RNA sequence: GCGAUGAUCACCCAUGGGUGGGUACAAAUGGCAGUCUGACAAGU
RNA sequence: GAGUCCCAUAACCUUUGUACCCAGUGAGAAA
């Protein structure tokens, strides 16, 4: 069942944008003390664990790290501790910043944990559209159109423009010229394409996925192994290769 | 680009021609061809004061 | 004779030699007024000997005042000193040119036998040396100069307003702005964690409706159990066990997924609470008379709406947003809040009791009614 | 430096007190905390007179932040009672605001009183 | 109130024209998100999604240099990169759009001797840090020549009657050779004995005693009556 | 109009000739094939000609 | 035993019933709403 | 062959249900 595939997604969806948020007013907060850490460094989680680790800006010049923030912006925010219109906190608003600090660090753990379980649900429910496109494609793609047996009963052509629907229909409703990626875009092999070939490769990724999807969706002996899915990449990847090789160039 | 300005491309017309809108109003005289770098953008009345210019 | 420079700046203090003196006579002269701005003319004026660089942004500060107020410090005793000779007091004084006619004095207060030149042309020489500045130290310092320059004068203006980072309501502005985020979130990640159980069982959520105390309930119910003893926190957990015999809904990955979304909604609700136990404390501090008459809360709401303590305070009474005898009891409210957030504001260190009489007077006018 | 800070002695102090009365009587006077900082904010006024002894003190001392903004003249009277009884009306006021007008057969007073308490501040 | 504009770049560079019915002056926003002093604002979705980022009204009655700028200067010295020394940064109001025309990589020196005005500068110069506030009497340049280095323009919204002199000692300090001066004279504050054309010819004489050439001057009446704006630059060598 | 004759039109020089189309007669494909917007679009084109008439009258 | 530290302020019936609504929100398979093309292309 | 990364992961309306309502003013109020 994948009644809670659509959940995930939406979920997924959701939590990243109250990430995004949280880290926001994290960074304007702590910015009364150290306002150019903001600024350079800009990961919210890199952000968070840097202010949980000093705190304090003397704090700081005296400690080092390296586990969090790469071997040269280290010398940028040590330079900026040393010189600052940033004033001083205290303790008792440093203990907010610090608790809002492991706050969004243990949300961005629950966030990855998630995209575990959906990687996890949807290698047991669509395995080979998960070989083929790819785990959060995929589920988007079952989340849109509702049911796996629902989007296993429409053509390829669907599943490749199914997430324009917009771009799709005003193409139609005037005389132009429709889309040619949709939700699909976001496969790695489309990301590998580069010119109009991608556009080739989402129309060849699409007949696949629609192959492998109604496999998974309509098999009664199904074995959760990847192995049509797996079929089915080659035949994309090899494909892909023989219209990367060839160059409009003349040589 | 051109997908765009085929979108904004009656008030721009409208603010070219703003000074037969209304019969009261009576605008300086300019030409206002159109510029080549502009932006469509939407006033934020703020949420200090109510029901005047709201 | 203009013999010997003193720049004071961010970084430091500077000691300069001068090499060619410039023209007295001409020194309005169109040639003699734009060398200065030549830098290849200017070398030919002036050349570094000393530069003292500060021992932070502590001295930095320290220096700075002293320099405003027009005092000698000991980093100016100690460069002057290593650099300027033990001139005669009362035949040929050596002579250095700064650039503050009121720091002269005490400069020939500590060294007799220097004396000061501030006129234009020596403020002409440090104008120069102002309009090079990183050119003529020839590499020889840390820091960037106009970066210790945003350093020192954020300080330097901090200090001369008393900027107390207490009484500082961006923090209660961050704080309830924040608040209002973290309902919202609490609230939908609880419905989807009820959403998530209701198919476990759909009673959880009729007896027990408040979202922390469903999360943390069934953060250790996972099953069945039957020893109904540490599940009161008995007629509501006497019920629950009964509805619990009688199950009446449908894993283990996706059950221990949502025991994972529970904990994280039970994170979220003691975090909350946390936050808004010190914004009940910095507005206690922050704002004790605005917090005395109408609370807390309340009080955040009101200065978060007005974008500052300032913005409420100087806001007319009449055009306060506060949250017959019940539409003007909102108006004696809101233009004695108005009052006591002046009061708050303005006083620098605030007592309560302004509030208290102002809570005394409201409570008056509506039991009067 | 106390809080309440350009206060004036007793010769402007009546000078201001009776260029109060005749702008009372010839309507150009809006009398009061809020509706001084109404006028205020508004723009039609002349100089604000505030009174540096009522019971709190910032609650009219949120004014000579407006009055600063807006490049208003702004002075300090020692008596709340003696300014109500300037204003003609039957309480004390703590504060007060000329208004602007052209049309004001005080004009020449008013703006007399202006120089007077801007030279002051 | 909920309407839709189009922004449009003006002459002068780092502030723009809303067209709409009525068309307003506006500049681009340097902390987006929150207004100053009550302005409105306009937000525009410029195109990794596009970005909404905003703008705010400068409202010429309640900003000297908005009054000039809408009223018709030739050349203001406030420019996209700039340095600038406000005097007499009597609260946010003027100083902000000032630092958001002069942008990210530019510097506005905000000074100002009054501390209720300084407080409030500081806590608009943490959301926008292109500002220095200098808490400090600007009739004293000593006081603060540790904390400003070779500004590029001048602005001086002082209203002292020794507004000349402070003009000409801050000048003399930090503002380098040919660089902009900008000055706001209100005729009813130097001094009312005399008209305000004798005051403004006095200010102007005054000015180029202290050898800053006058280029262009403009009344700003509609939206103050009796005052002025006065350009020049800082010529140092040969007014002539 | 000034109608000028054909005998005198036929036999004018190169840069004097009078570009006179004809009216088209047959119902073409690119005219049977484009489309047309209603309803909101087609008073969207009424208010825009509308204002433009307005303001050339006025003008 | 007051107050400028602020008084005050869309249709019918012989307190109460009958006549329009709107905003600010929750559903919403009435809706807008309808899931591109189809046999060649690359090379020697 | 072919306009999505520019919010179909979105925007907006109508049959039904949920809560109000048709700020300024500036010397009066009470008997």
């Amino acid at each position: 069942v994948d009644v809670m595939i659509i959940q995930a997604i939406a979920l997924l969806d959701d939590l990243d944008k109250e990430l995004n948020t949280y880290a926001m007013r994290c960074k304007e907060w702590y910015g009364w003390h150290f306002p150019e850490l903001a600024k350079i460094v800009t990961d919210s989680v890199a952000y968070a664990r840097i202010i949980l680790t000093m705190g304090i800006r003397s704090k700081a010049s005296e400690t080092d790290l390296s586990e969090i923030l790469p071997e040269e912006i280290e010398e940028r925010v040590k330079t900026a501790a040393e010189v600052s219109m940033g004033t001083e906190i205290t303790q008792t608003d440093l203990d907010n910043i610090n608790a809002l600090a492991e706050q969004i660090v243990e949300f961005a753990a629950y966030r990855e944990q998630l995209s575990n379980y959906l990687s996890a649900r949807m290698k047991a429910i669509a395995p080979n559209l998960t070989q083929l496109v790819g785990e959060l494609v995929g589920a988007r793609l079952i989340a849109h159109s509702g049911s796996l047996i629902s989007l296993a009963k429409s053509p390829a052509s669907t599943i490749q423009i199914l997430g324009a629907e917009k771009a799709l229909f005003r193409a139609l409703k005037t005389k132009h010229d429709t889309p040619k990626y949709g939700l699909l875009y976001h496969a790695s092999l489309v990301g590998q394409a580069t010119g109009k070939n991608k556009g080739k490769i989402a129309r060849v990724l699409a007949a696949k996925a629609a192959v492998s999807l109604r496999y998974d969706a309509l098999a009664e002996d199904r074995d959760d192994s990847g192995d049509i899915g797996l079929e089915s990449r080659a035949k994309v990847e090899n494909r892909l290769s023989q219209l990367e090789g060839r160059d409009l160039r003349t040589t | 680009d051109d997908n765009m300005r085929r979108e904004v491309q009656r008030d721009l017309l409208l603010i070219k021609h703003r000074a037969a809108l209304d019969p009261k109003r009576h605008y300086k005289k300019q030409r206002w061809e159109v510029p080549e770098r502009f932006a469509i953008g939407t006033i934020i009345e703020d949420k200090s004061e109510f029901y005047s210019s709201r | 004779p203009i013999e010997y420079l003193l720049f004071e700046e961010p970084t430091g203090y500077a000691v300069f030699k001068v090499k060619l003196q410039q023209d007295d006579i001409g020194s309005r002269l169109k040639e003699v007024q734009e060398q200065i701005n030549d830098f290849g003319a200017f070398t030919k004026l002036i050349e570094l000997v000393s530069f003292a660089p500060f021992k932070g942004a502590a001295e930095a500060l320290e220096n700075a005042n002293d320099i405003s107020e027009g005092l000698v410090s000991e980093s100016l005793k100690a460069i002057l000193d290593l650099n300027l000779p033990k001139a005669s007091s009362k035949k040929k004084n050596i002579t250095l040119a700064i650039s503050d006619k009121n720091l002269g004095p005490s400069i020939k207060e500590e060294f007799p036998y220097v004396d000061c030149i501030s006129n234009e042309l020596a403020q002409d020489l440090i104008r120069g040396v102002r309009l090079h500045g990183e050119k003529l130290f020839k590499g020889l310092q840390s820091g960037d100069l106009e970066r210790a320059q945003l350093g020192l004068g954020h300080a330097y203006s901090r200090a001369k307003v008393k900027f107390s980072v207490q009484k500082n309501d961006n923090h209660i502005i961050q704080a309830i702005a924040l608040l209002d985020q973290l309902d919202k979130d609490i609230n939908t990640f609880a419905m989807r964690v009820k959403e998530w159980y209701g198919w476990h069982f759909p009673e959880l959520a009729k007896l027990v409706p408040d979202n922390y105390t469903f999360a943390k309930l069934v953060l250790f119910i996972k099953d069945k159990a039957d020893d109904s003893l540490h599940d009161l926190a008995n007629e509501d957990s006497g019920i629950a066990q009964r509805v619990i015999d009688n199950a009446r809904i449908s894993s283990e990955t996706d059950m221990e997924n949502v025991c994972v979304f529970a904990q994280r909604v039970a994170s979220l609700a003691d975090y909350r609470r946390q936050l808004y136990d010190y914004l009940c404390e910095k507005m206690h501090t922050v704002a004790p008379n605005l917090s005395e008459l109408i609370g807390e809360v309340i009080g955040a709401r009101l200065i978060s709406h007005a974008g500052s303590l300032t913005n409420l305070s100087k806001q007319a009474a009449s055009t306060v947003q506060i949250l017959k005898n019940k539409g003007r009891i909102s108006r004696y409210l809101a233009n004695k809040c108005s009052m006591a957030s002046r009061i708050d504001n303005y006083s620098e260190e605030p007592s309560n009791v302004f509030g208290s009489v102002l809570k005394k007077q409201v409570e008056q006018r509506l039991e009067f009614y | 430096n106390p809080k309440a800070f350009p206060l004036a002695d007793a010769a402007l102090t009546q000078q201001i007190l009776d260029v109060v009365q005749q702008a009372a009587n010839l309507r150009q006077l809006k009398k009061g905390a809020n509706e001084a900082t109404k006028t205020l904010n508004r723009g039609i006024s002349e100089f604000i007179i505030m009174a540096a002894d009522c019971e709190p003190i910032e609650i009219l001392l949120h004014l000579p932040l407006l009055c600063e903004d807006k490049n208003v003249p702004y002075v300090f009277v020692p008596s709340r009672v003696a300014l109500g009884r300037a204003c003609g009306v039957s309480r004390p006021v703590i504060a007060a605001s000329i208004t602007t007008n052209d049309a004001s057969a005080i004009k020449t007073q008013i703006y007399a009183v202006k120089d007077k308490i801007e030279t002051l501040l | 109130g909920g309407a839709k504009v189009v922004i449009e770049p003006h002459r002068h560079a780092g502030v723009y024209i809303a067209r709409g019915k009525e068309d307003l002056l506006v500049t681009k926003n340097m902390a987006p998100g929150e207004s100053v002093y009550g302005e409105k604002r306009i937000s525009v979705e410029e195109p990794v999604p596009p970005t909404k980022v905003e703008y705010r009204v400068w409202n010429p009655f309640r900003s000297k240099l908005a009054a000039g700028i809408m009223g018709g200067l030739d050349e203001l010295f406030i420019a996209p990169g700039k340095k600038v020394l406000y005097l007499g940064a009597a609260s946010g109001t003027s100083v902000s759009h000032v630092s958001d025309v002069v942008g990210p990589e530019g510097v506005v020196y905000a000074v100002e001797f009054s501390h209720r005005p300084g407080r409030e500068l500081i806590s608009m110069a943490k959301k926008r840090p292109n500002i220095i506030p200098i808490i400090e009497d600007a009739r004293h340049p000593q006081k603060y020549r540790m904390l400003i280095g070779m500004v590029d323009c001048v602005f001086a919204d002082v209203a002292q009657p020794d507004q000349a002199r402070i003009i000409a000692l801050n000048s003399h300090m930090f503002l380098k050779d040919q660089g902009g001066v900008v000055i706001s004279i209100k005729a009813n504050c130097i001094d009312s004995t005399v008209d305000a054309e004798t005051v403004f010819a006095r200010e102007v004489q005054k000015l180029r005693e202290e050898r800053i050439k006058p280029l262009e001057q403009l009344t700003l009446e509609p939206y103050e009556r009796d005052h002025c704006i006065v350009v020049g630059r800082y010529m140092r060598s040969g007014l002539k | 109009g000034l109608k000028v004759p054909k005998a005198v039109q036929k036999e004018l020089p190169f840069k004097s000739q009078i570009h006179q189309m004809k009216p088209q007669k047959k119902k073409t494909y690119m005219a049977k094939r484009a489309v047309v917007l209603g309803g909101d679009e087609k008073k969207a084109r009424s208010f825009i000609q509308k204002v433009l008439t307005i303001s050339k009258a006025k003008d």
